[PDB]
């Protein structure tokens, strides 16, 4: 089972002091009986709920194979490494919650393909580079928080970004724009 | 945390004859988790920072309280369909500068729409219909960069609609006290 393999790969790359992934047994037919994983009626993964789990380590690109994933909750851990680009394949995702971690590297432009996304909270990490403009195309976006990162450059105010205020962008490296204090060169 | 004291003060200052805020308790004082209280949505599941208050149709009365300044991360305020009175506080945008949606419709708010509403720079929606608001519509409303929705119908507003607000339809200004100008009928004709 491809979804089970992807989650076993993730387990292999996570460091799990409290053994919250103990039930993640790769030999099973699917991951639907595993704690912190929810499957729908057709035995496909719709949630991964791993907040406050004392996890460290890094994510893996195989997460992008969870094609019916609706909720990815990995908030309040100590996960390092980049946000994989392959997360932009998760087109049924409504909540992407990676906040309160140590993610570094850029926000991938591929997150602009998540057209059903309502919650994007990547705040409290060390993400760098520009806010991808493709995020303004996500018209379902209700809550955006990119605060407490090391982002820089221009902050959009068009598309879905009309709903967002300096609260979403505060305490970054060098953001500029009308929504921020400083205007851009 | 400031957000817990915001809700404590809001409950203490409003009049609540049907006990609709009875379920709001604060067992750990200022450190109580308030994100599951009715009417409350939080930014995230790790802090008490409130993004929106939806207290619509709760039979609440009294004046809009100063305690809201302690909910400083708030972007959506819906107090519609209650029995609130007094005026729209002129401090409201200094209390809540990050407001995107302000819905105070279906209350009994009097006085005029304060000119300090312009200080809510990020306002997309200003919904004030079915109150007892009087005087002129301040032309400061044209300077709200993001204003996509404006609902001022069923008030006691008078004078000429500012020409900049004519992008909004007639339904937005109807049922007022001899209010005139586009999109409504021409003044005196
Ligand atoms: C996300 O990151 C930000 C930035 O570090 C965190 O904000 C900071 O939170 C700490 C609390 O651990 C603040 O210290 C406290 O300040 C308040 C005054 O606001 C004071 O009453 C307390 O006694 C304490 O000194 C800190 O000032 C604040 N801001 C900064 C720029 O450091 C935020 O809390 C993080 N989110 C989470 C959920 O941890
Ligand atoms: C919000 O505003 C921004 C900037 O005004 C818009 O981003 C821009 O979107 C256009 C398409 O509408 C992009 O242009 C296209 O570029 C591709 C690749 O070079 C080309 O194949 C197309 O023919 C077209 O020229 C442009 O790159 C992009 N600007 C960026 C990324 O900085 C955005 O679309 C607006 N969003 C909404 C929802 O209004
Ligand atoms: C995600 O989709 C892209 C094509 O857009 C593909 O290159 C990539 O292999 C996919 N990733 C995964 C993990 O399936
Ligand atoms: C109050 O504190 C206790 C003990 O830490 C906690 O279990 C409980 O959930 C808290 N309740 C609220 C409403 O904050």
């Amino acid at each position: 089972n491809m979804e089970g393999d992807a989650l076993h790969s993730l387990r292999a790359n996570l460091v799990d002091p409290n053994n919250v992934l103990q039930s993640w047994d790769p030999t099973l037919v699917n991951p639907c009986t595993w704690f912190h994983v929810t499957c729908n009626n057709e035995n496909s993964v719709i949630r991964v709920d791993l907040g406050n789990a004392d996890l460290s380590g890094q994510l893996v690109p195989q997460l992008g194979q969870l094609k019916n994933l609706q909720y990815l909750e990995l908030y309040s851990n100590n996960i390092t490494g980049p946000v994989p680009s392959d997360l932009g394949n998760l087109t049924n995702l409504v909540s992407l919650d990676l906040y309160l971690n140590s993610f570094t590297g850029p926000i991938p432009d591929s997150l602009g393909k998540l057209f059903k996304l309502r919650f994007l909270r990547l705040n409290n990490n060390s993400l760098t580079g520009p806010i991808p403009m493709s995020l303004t195309n996500i018209m379902t976006l209700q809550v955006l928080d990119l605060s407490n990162n090391r982002l820089s450059g221009s902050v959009p105010d068009n598309g879905s970004f009309s709903l967002f205020t300096p609260i979403s962008f505060a305490n970054n490296l060098d953001l500029c724009g009308p929504v921020t204090s400083r205007p851009c060169p | 945390e400031d957000d817990v004291l915001c809700l404590q003060g809001l409950k203490n200052s409003l009049i609540d004859p049907s006990s609709r805020l009875s379920s709001w308790s604060f067992p750990n004082s200022s450190a109580s988790s308030i994100c599951k209280l009715t009417g409350v949505s939080c930014w995230n599941e790790k802090e008490n920072r409130i993004i929106s208050l939806q207290l619509q149709s709760m039979q609440l009365a009294g004046e809009i309280p100063e305690s809201l300044k302690l909910c400083r991360s708030l972007q959506s305020l819906d107090l519609s369909g209650n029995d609130l009175s007094g005026s729209i506080p002129s401090q409201i945008c200094s209390w809540l500068p990050y407001l995107v949606t302000l819905d105070l419709s279906g209350n009994k708010l009097g006085g005029s729409i304060p000119t300090q509403i312009v200080e809510c720079k990020f306002l997309n929606a200003l919904i004030l219909s079915d109150n007892k608001l009087s005087g002129s519509i301040p032309s400061q409303l044209s300077r709200l960069d993001r204003l996509r929705r404006l609902s001022l119908a069923g008030n006691d507003l008078s004078g000429t609609i500012p020409s900049e607000l004519a992008r909004f339809g007639g339904d937005d200004f109807s049922g007022n006290n001899g209010l005139c100008g586009k999109p409504l009928s021409r003044c005196g004709a």
